[PDB]
């Protein structure tokens, strides 16, 4: 979910920056993260991947590094079918569909198996599948033509210079992402990455919901190549970036506009608060250090309280219930950080929920609407305030009941708890505003709360020689069983104090514990 | 300034870190992917098993009804079948890494089998196109083509 990486000019050594910062559930499996160092006599890469993928995604070495963040490429298509007489209506006439009988065996719950019978339809879209509603949905899935995706990001990640890694980027075979590019070299580039179906009419929007499939007027055959998408080298800015935005603000003097392009590649929707976070505290910045780096990425702004509270606060000291009027000099006193020791937050965050949404996205609330023209302060102000204090009032019963009290300390009800480790938490919503991201869980009975998605693992690297790097795996390097590393760097991601990540042999021969020689 | 010299690995080993972190120094491609697949069935095994095991189209069947699901949802869009063959498509370098980090599962596995999970031993050969089908689940019907979204569920 972040990515930023800073040319030699915009830094004081001279020397490129890369942060690789992905958002993802703590709990699901293949979305866990883990970190490793591969050395070879031909080539070195250190990273993290996601369990059971051969090659690491996240992954940086002594030349280069890169970093992904889910861009939302559309690579499939769900049409409607019109079904009748057994088959489907397609341009004129009904077609049978394919039919393959498949079979499954089911496990029982005594031990024994029992075949399943599955019969398996195609439209000449792509397989069928029955809505619980009866609708008849064919997926059509780009790119299944694409073999290469691991060796891709391999040859990617072991590339020699820019100008090889672009070739193997070139291929096509990674289906989705935003991938983020820096060298000692001292290039930098963003890729809009990803397989994307050329085709003649849509808004993306139409493409992301079900496209008729009555004709083959929509049934796309070809995909983009890499060089008919969003993509930013060495912009006169210095830096490029993407925290899951839409690709229209990578760098900040932007290099290109959504006219450029099929407007089906990318939505054309608000940028996040943590988006606009993103480029502000790049563009802002400069002669960066690896440390003033590291720092601006712990940020936990709550840009929305910025874009609120002047028109929310006065509204609500003249409210008559004085709870209301007692809630607005706590949000007032504030300094809007999602910090452990403040009191407001929480109380915020309740009201950010009414205001704005369950998921704190929607922009109707706002005063003046966001806009490309202002990309990083427009989603602006209250539009109705009365409406706004009588959410206040219901987000003060709210966040009691939740947590006790309208003002306990964020950080005594956001917790980081894994094992026995029990450390407060700082940081927060994403949509909030916050760039060190933490979407906490719903509340227990005790009003404590964790982190259900956010940081997992988090680097910085200056590419200089030789590199430097310092990062952090929020849920450890194992969930096996009995490992003492699963609990083990939590109470550091607390501190945000981060292990320097090791890459010379010199420096892994002297932090050796556990050892295993092997010969395959 | 060329970049510092690289590191030479003269025999194959595992350091491994203090935080469980293991650098895989390999004498060639192959040994260094067997390694690292070692290393992840140590960090990982269970849940990596687990995946691959769903990969093959085989959960329902190794863990019952609450896997039946992805089963016919990977079934219908035949992922099991196109892993086996993009396996066959790789270039034969590549497949190599790839055997080798099914490998390293595999010998883990059986130099340990206790550090390792009874729902999952029935998966345990595991091959580089498990390796393959897993990632193209993960890529193509979890990232790009999610359930979720074409059954609307």
């Amino acid at each position: 979910s972040n990515s930023w990486a800073v040319a030699p000019g915009k830094t004081a050594n001279g020397n490129a920056l890369l942060l690789q910062n992905p958002h993802l559930s703590w709990t699901t499996d293949y979305f866990t993260y883990y970190e490793a160092h591969l050395v070879t006599p031909d080539f070195e890469i250190y990273g993290a991947t996601q369990i059971g993928l051969p090659v690491i995604r996240f992954a940086f070495n002594q030349r280069m590094g890169i970093t992904n963040t889910v861009n939302g490429m559309v690579g499939a298509t769900n049409y409607r079918l019109t079904l009748q007489d057994g088959g489907y209506l397609y341009d004129g006439q009904v077609r049978p569909f394919e039919r393959r009988q498949a079979s499954y065996r089911l496990r029982q719950a005594d031990g024994t198996t029992v075949d399943k019978p599955l019969e398996i339809r195609s439209s000449v879209h792509g397989p069928v599948f029955e809505r619980a509603d009866g609708t008849a949905v064919a997926v059509r899935v780009a790119g299944l033509d694409r073999p290469g995706m691991l060796e891709q990001y391999f040859d990617m990640i072991t590339a020699d210079s820019f100008d090889d890694y672009e070739a193997a980027l070139a291929r096509m075979q990674v289906p989705t992402f935003n991938i983020v590019y820096a060298d000692r070299e001292g290039t930098i580039n963003y890729s809009f990455n990803g397989v994307a179906p050329k085709r003649a009419e849509g808004d993306i929007a139409f493409w992301q919901g079900l496209v008729p499939g009555d004709s083959s007027r929509y049934l796309w055959t070809e995909t983009h190549p890499l060089d008919d998408l969003p993509r930013v080298t060495n912009p006169p800015g210095g830096f490029v970036q993407n925290s899951n935005d839409p690709p229209w603000t990578p760098t900040w003097p932007v290099t290109y506009t959504p006219k450029d392009f099929p407007s089906y590649l990318a939505p054309q929707t608000p940028h996040s608060l943590r988006a606009q976070q993103s480029v502000r505290l790049m563009s802002e910045n400069d002669d960066l250090t690896l440390e003033r780096f590291m720092a601006l990425q712990l940020s936990h702004r709550a840009v929305m309280a910025d874009r609120t509270l002047p028109d929310l606060i006065p509204a609500a000291l003249i409210d008559p219930d004085p709870e209301v009027q007692a809630a607005a000099r706590l949000l007032a006193a504030w300094d809007r950080e999602f910090t452990s020791d403040s009191r407001a937050a929480l109380l915020f965050e309740e009201w950010a929920r009414l205001f704005a949404g369950q998921n704190f996205a929607g922009q109707a609330g706002f005063a003046t609407p966001w806009s490309l023209d202002k990309p990083v302060s427009t989603p602006y102000g209250v539009r109705d305030p009365k409406a706004a204090v009588d959410q206040l009032r219901t987000a003060i019963a709210n966040t009691k009941r939740k947590y006790g009290a309208i003002d306990r300390p964020f950080g005594d009800a956001s917790r980081m708890i894994l094992n026995d480790v029990n450390v407060p938490g700082a940081a927060g919503y994403g949509n909030l505003g916050s760039f060190r991201v933490f979407t906490w869980s719903d509340p227990d009975e005790n009003g404590v709360r964790t982190p259900v998605h956010g940081e997992t693992w988090v680097a910085m690297i200056e590419f200089s020689t030789p590199v430097r790097a310092y990062g952090l795996m929020s849920y450890g390097n194992s969930r096996q069983p009995g490992t003492t590393h699963y609990s083990d760097q939590i109470e550091r991601v607390s501190r945000a104090d981060f292990r320097e990540l090791l890459l010379r042999r010199e420096q892994v021969e002297a932090a050796v514990q556990e050892r295993t020689p092997f010969n395959f | 300034q060329a970049p510092i010299a690289a590191y030479k690995p003269r025999s194959n080993e595992i350091l491994w870190d203090g935080y469980g972190v293991p650098h895989i120094y390999g004498v060639d491609a192959p040994s260094a992917f067997y390694g690292y697949g070692w290393a992840q069935a140590r960090s990982h095994g269970d849940n990596i098993l687990r995946l691959y095991g769903e990969a093959r189209g085989k959960g329902a069947e190794y863990w019952g009804p609450d896997y039946e699901q992805t089963t016919v949802w990977l079934l219908t869009n035949g992922v099991p079948e196109r892993a086996q063959q993009w396996y066959a498509q790789q270039s034969p370098d590549f497949r190599a890494n790839l055997d080798a980090f099914a490998a390293g599962i595999n010998a883990y596995a059986q130099q340990n089998p206790d550090d390792i999970s009874p729902d999952v031993r029935q998966v345990l050969p595991v091959s580089g196109a498990d390796v393959v089908a897993h990632a193209h689940r993960l890529m193509n019907f979890l990232y790009v083509a999610s359930p979720g979204r074409t059954l609307g569920e």
